[PDB]
């Protein structure tokens, strides 16, 4: 951090590839969170099959 | 006060290493503008007291 940081500051830049990361596994969980997914919240009533 | 040879100073410094009564003599030139030795360091560090 304190040698190699120009013209790119490397605590930042490491810091924003983590939180893009972070966001990735937020809009996984959002999808597939056994207790609050929307897969785990679909009701019996409005599951359908293919014909 | 130093004393010199051909008015070139001596400089002392501890920090020669004297093994079996032999020691070394270093003659050196300084500045970039003449092509001579340089040190380098790093400018604003963080937390920074000193320069480097």
């Amino acid at each position: 951090a304190d040698l190699y940081s120009s013209p790119h500051d490397q605590i930042k830049e490491q810091l924003r590839l983590t939180i893009e990361t972070i966001k990735e596994r937020q809009e996984s969980e959002l999808i597939n969170n056994p207790e609050y997914g929307l897969l785990a919240s679909v009701t019996d009533d409005q599951r359908i099959s293919t014909l | 006060q130093f004393i010199t040879w051909r008015g070139i100073p001596l400089i002392p410094s501890n920090k020669i290493p004297v093994e079996d009564g032999k020691t070394k003599i270093l003659l050196l030139r300084v500045g970039e503008k003449r092509q001579g030795i340089v040190g380098l360091f790093q400018p604003g560090l963080a937390g920074e007291q000193s320069p480097g």
